[PDB]
């Protein structure tokens, strides 16, 4: 497995643990769930390419397509929170608690 | 596990025809409808052992052929093959579209040659 | 070899990708991930994902990320790997690609409806009320 | 919403759980799942507030990071073997990667934390479909790659979520939360045997499924939210109440009532494979269950709590709209234990 | 009066002219008098590589006809 | 039969591009199934050689298998050329 | 769990996409397609246990020529044997590898 | 003819780069030359890197990515 | 390589001429003295991006149309556009499409 | 050499619009019964360096407040992207031939919003910003039917390639096989440059000036090549070289004749007039332009 390998999953991880972090602003939750399904979409690509695999050169489309459509979703609900409380703060969401 | 054999640099040593890529498109019909025995033992033997270590004659074979192929065309109409050439390899996509009237002067050539 | 391309490629990919993931002034993470989108696409361009590596600068980022940066300002080791033989008179990519009317009638009908029932519920929630 | 749109994100719902559930390939299951996430959304929030809002925003960054681990897990998959069939898994770090997704969808701790919250702000039906439905999926995943799991960090998981549930149970009132607890306690159990048996899993899913949806209709038809609106029920049909009272005594594993099948045939097959500690931690650990359940019992009919004047006025009411299959669900909940050796339809 | 407008027109028409004209002479002046080979497909690409390598100077417009078969 | 003929008399008027667009899908869905150059266009897809064809071991029981391009046997590509 | 549908019905509606050697497009190859056909050849019809005990060899070869990490070791060691060797300065490299050599067609 | 061209180019690389290994290896303990890392007897396409590993950068470079960049 | 350099020449010359713009005039001394948010541009883009992935799915026609199942490829994209058509449909009569 | 086939790709490019903008004026001064400039040079040849040398000798306005970085970034990516455009280009031959230059040019064409977005977020003003948002919807707007209606009529070329645009025309233009869609590509590319009757919005302003312009050039000459083809003989490539600008020159001239011709659109006005009457009817030609090689055995050839 070589060295771009590591630096596409290493990218993810960034990615992920800045989802994770969460210091505030929603909207960044969304930036770093997208960033996570470009890194996603690079791996599978150069993996589909490299390995010469045809039919699965389907695949990367497919995945875009249904990550943008829930990046849609995620809009819309991003902006019925904001209507809400006039901000997309992460904070403004403790009406729930366990 | 194991040691992979590979010919010696002598058995893989051959005339090679030399001519450029114009050349063989303007002369592929004819080398197709004249040299087709050889090449059709060279692939059936190449898609069937899926070895080139044990594909060497046939190589040979279809080199020589091809070269016997170019000799003749060489003895027979150098002038009339030379124009037709020329025009094919001006053309950047070498189509055969492009120069049909030097095409009818090497058939009927080729037609009357050989 | 220019000094490993992809190798800086991905460097390059991973530092826009650690300078976004700090979500410092969403437009500047949106900026970030600009870069790192259009690194990557380059990345798959330079190994020869043509049509893919378009379909990330076209797709990506024309519409998603300019439909994000609306909806902010609405607010506040290589080379060896490689292959030896050719591809024939076309390109394996695109008839990959291509083989999804062919073969992907199952693809194409479930993501259909998943884009039609998304059409739906996005005006669903967007109503209100 | 409209009731043809309603029904369509039902159907859309069921079927990308079908779709996961008939699949061969990784693509297509991934797909399925979201399809199943993309359609559940609007069913959180079909009745309109802050609360399902919030709710359905908190569901879906979860299983969105979910779907993101998963097909990380599979894309690593496919790199170290060239294969999309749901098989042996091939990697380690692909496994566990894909593990921790199926617990974050399935809500197993310690990916706990969203399941009471989204039930508490969702309506009763929608937290019906939540607990019930959208565990069929990602357990069907499970059971099929149960060769690979590591059995260390499944156990790991169960007895946290076990644990977890029966400590969080004891100090709610709302009776959604409730719920939620007991649905991490049980997911746990069925968790718990998967690397055994799935048999026994399936036939747990399948005993809790009864219990939960028993349990969610009593609470729709006795239109109670909490501890308090919940004790008023007596008064107006106690039959109800009674039901409802036997109903919490077998999701408590008592016997002879049905709860008491599926955690008796799990401990059974763990003693099979030389596992003794952990079935008695587990009994031991969902004795709170059975504490918290019967202290719902007390409240709601082993005792008449004080009542209010307008309830005289439901005493001139009957429901228009009565559920059907309700009396099927509490009979097959409360007393099938007779018919235990069915299991072996490999339920 | 109206004619007055074609001479900026004309300009233009003049800029306008340059770019591919030049790169037509570009292409002719760099390809060895000939059209700039094209090369999709990897078919004609190896076609290119291997006049490449036939013709000895490097330089796979410098074509080797039928007097280097011998 | 009066009131569709009405209602595409209403449609025509006042809402001209969507008459358009309708009458031009309808057509495009529907003449592809009973156009009899169809089956012409299947065939000449099938006739563009892409791969290398290659040939067959003989051993004396296949009569109609060419062993020359030139010869009678095998596909004839005259229909193509007639067109 | 586990719906066999497609194969009850025969339906194939998904399996054509799940391994390399299935029936590609213009009949392109895959690059590891006769490893992964002789994994299946050796793995079918067997279980899973019995494939992994049993068929080692075969996905052995089949991950190597995935993704070529003895090779890529091997040529790194030769690379740094030479490498090595040239710095002290007892090895010539040859004129095919500096290009001078004539190419052949 | 293009197809046998190839294979006798190819061989041509793998047999000078097989000289060479023996001529590098030489000194080293355990190693083995010509040594195959595939369990199999059967003849396996060799990769970018095995023909043209010894060679010179530009030929690297032109062998990696002549078609990509060519434009 | 090319396309790279291009590139770069591009970028350099547009950086040339902007910094040469902004900073020739800023030699010579001088004087040197909300909440709405609007909901219908919002659904414009979504729908937008939502058409923006079907035409991504619609892209590989052209070499779609060389397949020999000439049937089944005909009666995907007619389906595939016929869906188009549908959301846009939907759309327009749920009053999604207004100002 | 390449960088000399470079510099005369970019600067005639440049002189041209520096031209145009003279053209254009002219134009319309004779079309409204006037004359254009006339006196600075003999016909007004030299005001285009006059009207250069002014912008680029005035003091820019900085708002004092905004943020430099988007600020200064705009301009560069603008007319970056404006001169990028024009390299995939066959006149006759491109400077850079690829198999996919249309996807390129759509890809290029979908980028160019985000000056318009960076522009609007860096004005420090919410009106300014309501500008911004309103032309970038327009702009993506007209961008879906301009993709739409690109891969349909590419569906009777057979490739992405631009040169094969010109085999394809050798003996017919494409306006007589389709002329709905190259009316509809029209007013698409009117719309997209933010042109009368869609124009709803000094070095800075200049730099974008000359991008508009660049664009609006590029979009003639992509709208020459894709509809009125010309005749291109290998042996001399002046004849179709002249037939493109000449083309190119009416299709400017035309721009020109609707921006003094016709009143401008309302916002909702034009946005109703795209989703309600040109992505239908685009819509329905699709399906039709899919079905039309099948149902007439006329598949193009490339694949
Ligand atoms: C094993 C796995 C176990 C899974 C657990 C079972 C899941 C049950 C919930 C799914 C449906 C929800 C529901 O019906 O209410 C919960 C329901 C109790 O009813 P309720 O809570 O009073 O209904 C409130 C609704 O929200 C009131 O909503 P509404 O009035 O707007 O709904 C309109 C109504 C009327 O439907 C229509 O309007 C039909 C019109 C056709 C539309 C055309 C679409 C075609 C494209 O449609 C429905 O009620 C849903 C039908 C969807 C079709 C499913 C097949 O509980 C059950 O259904 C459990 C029944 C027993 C389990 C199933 C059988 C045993 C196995
Ligand atoms: C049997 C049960 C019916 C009721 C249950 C339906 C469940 C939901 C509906 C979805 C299931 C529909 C089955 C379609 C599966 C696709 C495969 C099948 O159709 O065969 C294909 C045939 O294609 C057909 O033309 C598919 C057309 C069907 C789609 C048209 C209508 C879609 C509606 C389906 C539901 C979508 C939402 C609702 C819309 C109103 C294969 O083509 P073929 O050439 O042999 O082989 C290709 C492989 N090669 C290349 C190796 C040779
Ligand atoms: C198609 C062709 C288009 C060409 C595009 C334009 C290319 C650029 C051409 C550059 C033209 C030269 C501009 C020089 C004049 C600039 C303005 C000017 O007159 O400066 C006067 C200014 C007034 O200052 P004070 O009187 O002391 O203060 C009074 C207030 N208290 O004095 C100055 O600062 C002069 C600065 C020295 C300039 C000397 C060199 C000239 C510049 C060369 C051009 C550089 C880029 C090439
Ligand atoms: C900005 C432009 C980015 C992409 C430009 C190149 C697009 C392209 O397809 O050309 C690739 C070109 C031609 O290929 P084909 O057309 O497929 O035909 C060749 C086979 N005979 O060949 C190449 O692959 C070389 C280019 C690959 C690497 C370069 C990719 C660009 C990387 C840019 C990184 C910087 C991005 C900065 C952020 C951008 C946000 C505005
Ligand atoms: C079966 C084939 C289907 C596929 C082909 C279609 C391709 C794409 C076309 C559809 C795109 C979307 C269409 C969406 C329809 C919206 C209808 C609507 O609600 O509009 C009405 C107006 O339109 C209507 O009244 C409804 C539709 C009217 C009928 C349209 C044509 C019906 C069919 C005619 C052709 C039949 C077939 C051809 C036969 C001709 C002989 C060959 C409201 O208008 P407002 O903008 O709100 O303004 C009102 C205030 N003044």
């Amino acid at each position: 497995m070589p060295l771009v390998y590591m630096n596409i999953i290493m990218a993810f991880a960034i990615a992920l643990a800045g989802l994770l972090m969460y210091r505030s602003h929603l909207m960044s939750s969304l930036l770093c769930l997208e960033g996570m399904m470009l890194s996603l979409f690079i791996m599978s690509t150069l993996i589909i390419l490299n390995t010469h695999f045809t039919l699965a050169n389907m695949m990367p489309i497919i995945l875009l397509v249904f990550a943008a459509c829930e990046a849609a979703l995620g809009l819309s609900l991003l902006v019925m929170v904001s209507n809400t409380y006039g901000t997309d703060y992460v904070q403004n969401l403790n009406l729930l608690q366990c | 596990p194991g040691i992979v054999e590979l010919p010696t640099l002598e058995d893989l040593k051959v005339q090679e025809v030399k001519v450029s890529s114009s050349v063989l498109k303007a002369a592929a019909h004819h080398y197709g409808a004249q040299c087709d025995k050889p090449n059709k033992e060279f692939m059936l033997c190449r898609w069937e052992e899926k070895d080139p270590r044990r594909c060497l004659e046939e190589g040979k074979l279809v080199n020589q052929c091809a070269l016997d192929f170019f000799r003749q065309i060489k003895r027979h109409c150098a002038e009339p093959f030379t124009e037709y050439w020329t025009c094919i390899d001006y053309s950047g996509l070498q189509l055969f579209r492009h120069c049909r009237k030097q095409q009818a002067k090497f058939d009927e050539c080729v037609l009357d040659k050989l | 070899m220019t000094m490993y391309i992809a190798f800086i490629l991905s460097t390059i990919f991973v530092i826009g990708f650690v300078g976004f993931s700090s979500k410092p002034s969403p437009i500047y993470g949106g900026l970030g991930l600009i870069v790192s989108g259009g690194v990557g696409c380059g990345i798959v361009l330079n190994f020869g994902g043509s049509f893919l590596g378009l379909m990330v600068f076209l797709i990506y980022l024309g519409g998603m990320l300019v439909v994000f940066g609306y909806t902010t300002a609405m607010a506040t080791g290589d080379w060896v790997i490689y292959d030896t033989g050719d591809s024939g008179f076309f390109s394996e990519e695109a008839m990959g690609i291509a083989a999804l009317y062919s073969y992907g009638t199952w693809l194409v009908i479930v993501t259909g409806w998943s884009l039609l029932i998304g059409v739906v519920v996005i005006m669903e929630i967007t109503r209100g009320n | 919403m409209n009731p043809i749109i309603y029904t369509t994100l039902i159907m859309t719902v069921m079927s990308g759980t079908m779709l996961v559930m008939i699949s061969s390939h990784w693509l297509l299951i991934w797909i399925g799942f979201e399809m199943n996430l993309l359609a559940m959304i609007p069913v959180l929030m079909k009745n309109f507030n802050p609360r399902a809002t919030e709710a359905a925003t908190k569901y879906f960054l979860t299983q969105a990071t979910a779907s993101m681990m998963l097909m990380m897990a599979i894309i690593i998959n496919l790199l170290y073997s060239g294969q999309w069939t749901i098989t042996k898994m091939f990697n380690p770090v692909a496994m566990t990667m894909m593990t921790m997704a199926l617990a974050m969808k399935l809500g197993l701790s310690p990916f706990h934390f969203w399941v009471p919250e989204v039930t508490q702000g969702i309506s009763l039906q929608a937290g019906l479909l939540l607990l019930t439905w959208q565990k069929l999926a990602p357990l069907s995943v499970l059971c099929q790659i149960s060769q690979s799991i590591n059995p260390n960090l499944m156990l790991t998981m169960a007895m946290l979520s076990i644990l977890i549930g029966g400590w969080g149970g004891l100090n709610q009132t709302q009776l959604r939360k409730i719920m939620a607890y007991s649905s991490i306690a049980h997911m746990g159990w069925m968790t718990a045997v998967l690397p055994y048996n799935t048999t026994m899993t399936i036939l747990n899913l399948l005993i809790y499924i009864t219990m939960t949806l028993a349990m969610f209709m009593l609470l729709i038809h006795s239109s109670a939210t909490t501890t308090l609106s919940l004790s008023h029920t007596w008064n107006k049909m106690p039959v109800i109440t009674s039901l409802m009272m036997v109903t919490l005594l077998s999701m408590g594993g008592l016997p002879p009532l049905s709860g008491f099948m599926p955690k008796w045939m799990i401990i059974q097959e763990m003693t099979k494979n030389e596992s003794i500690i952990m079935p008695t931690l587990m009994a031991m650990t969902a004795l709170l269950n059975l504490y918290f359940y019967m202290r719902l019992a007390y409240s709601s009919s082993l005792t008449m709590f004080p009542s209010t004047n307008n309830m005289k006025m439901k005493w001139q009411f009957e429901h228009t709209k009565q559920m059907k299959l309700l009396p099927t669900m509490i009979v097959l909940s409360t007393l099938v234990l007779p018919m235990t050796p069915a299991l072996s339809s490999l339920n | 009066m109206w004619f007055e407008i074609l001479p900026g027109i004309a300009v233009m028409a003049a800029c306008l002219f340059i770019p591919g004209m030049a790169t037509a002479h570009i292409h002719k002046f760099t390809n060895g008098g000939k059209e700039k080979r094209v090369a999709h497909f990897s078919y004609q690409w190896n076609l290119m590589e291997r006049d490449r390598r036939i013709s000895g100077v490097n330089r796979y417009h410098v074509t080797k006809g039928l007097e280097n078969i011998d | 039969a009066g009131r569709i003929a009405s209602f595409l008399k209403n449609a025509w008027a006042k809402e001209p591009v969507l008459v358009a667009s309708f009458a031009i899908g309808g057509l495009a869905i529907i003449l592809p199934s009973l156009s009899p150059y169809t089956n012409y266009a299947i065939r000449i897809n099938r006739a563009t050689p892409y791969n290398y064809p290659v040939p067959l071991r003989d051993d004396g029981n296949m009569p109609d298998v060419p062993s020359h391009p030139q010869d009678p046997q095998g596909p004839s590509l005259e229909w193509l050329k007639n067109l | 769990p586990f719906f066999d549908v497609q194969k009850r019905l025969g339906l194939d509606l998904d399996r054509w996409m799940t391994i390399q050697s299935a029936e590609q497009p213009h009949k392109i190859p895959g690059r590891c397609h006769a490893f992964e056909k002789e994994w299946i050849e050796c793995a079918h019809g067997i279980g899973g246990i019995r494939a992994e005990k049993e068929c080692k060899i075969e996905f052995d070869d089949f991950v190597e020529c995935l993704l070529r990490q003895k090779t890529m070791k091997r040529l790194s060691a030769i690379k740094r044997q030479r490498d090595k060797l040239i710095k002290e300065g007892k090895y010539t490299p040859p004129p095919h590898h500096l290009g001078k050599e004539d190419p052949r067609p | 003819l293009f197809q046998a061209e190839k294979d006798r180019r190819v061989l041509q690389m793998l047999r000078e780069n097989l000289e060479e290994e023996a001529i590098i290896m030489k000194d080293v303990p355990d190693w083995k030359v010509g040594e195959s890392v595939f369990h199999t007897t059967r003849w396996v396409t060799p990769m970018m890197g095995e023909l043209y590993g010894l060679r010179t950068n530009e030929e690297i470079l032109s062998a990696t990515y002549g078609f990509i960049w060519y434009t | 390589m090319n396309i790279m350099l291009t590139l770069l020449t591009n970028v350099t010359l547009a950086s040339l001429l902007v910094l040469i713009a902004f900073w020739l005039p800023q030699l010579n001394a001088y004087s040197e003295k909300r909440l709405p948010f609007s909901m219908k541009f919002f659904l414009v883009a979504i729908t937008f991006l939502l058409f923006d992935l079907e035409i991504a799915l619609l892209l590989p026609l052209p070499w779609a149309s060389q397949t020999n199942n000439l049937k089944t490829m005909l009666t995907m994209a007619l389906f595939l556009l016929i869906l188009l058509a549908a959301s846009l449909a939907y759309e327009w009569t749920q009053k999604g499409l207004e100002w | 050499m390449f960088m000399i086939n470079i510099l005369s790709l970019i600067i005639p490019i440049l002189l041209a619009v520096a031209f145009l903008t003279l053209v254009e004026r002219k134009v319309l001064g004779y079309m409204q019964l006037r004359k254009g400039p006339n006196v600075v040079g003999p016909y007004g040849l030299l005001q285009p360096i006059a009207d250069a040398l002014k912008l680029f000798t005035k003091e820019p306005l900085r708002p004092a407040t905004s943020s430099i970085s988007m600020f200064i970034i705009a301009p560069i990516l603008a007319l970056s992207l404006a001169l990028t455009m024009w390299v995939p280009l066959p006149m006759p031959y491109p400077l850079i031939n690829m198999n996919l230059g249309v996807l390129f040019m759509l890809a290029m064409s979908s980028l160019a919003v985000y000056s318009i977005l960076w522009s609007g977020w860096a004005s420090n003003s919410k009106y300014a910003l309501i500008g911004a948002l309103r032309a970038v919807a327009q702009t993506i707007s007209y961008e879906v039917t301009l993709a739409i209606i690109l891969l349909s009529v590419l569906l009777m070329n057979g490739s992405y390639t631009l040169s094969t645009l010109i085999t394809t025309q050798e003996h017919i233009w494409m306006i007589f096989t389709s002329w709905p869609l190259a009316m509809m590509w029209f007013i698409s590319t009117l719309a997209e440059t933010n042109r009368a009757p869609f124009d709803l919005t000094a070095g800075p302003f200049a730099m974008f000036f000359m991008a508009e312009y660049a664009n609006i050039i590029m979009m003639n000459a992509f709208t020459a090549i894709l509809f009125l083809g010309a005749s291109h003989d290998p042996h001399t490539p002046e004849l179709y070289t002249i037939n493109f600008v000449l083309k190119t020159l009416a299709l400017t001239i035309t721009f020109l004749w609707i921006r003094a011709s016709y009143p401008r659109f309302r916002y909702d006005q034009l946005m109703h007039l795209l989703w309600k009457s040109f992505l239908p009817l685009t819509l329905a030609l699709c399906m039709w332009h899919i079905s039309l090689p099948i149902m007439t055995a006329s598949i193009p050839p490339q694949s």
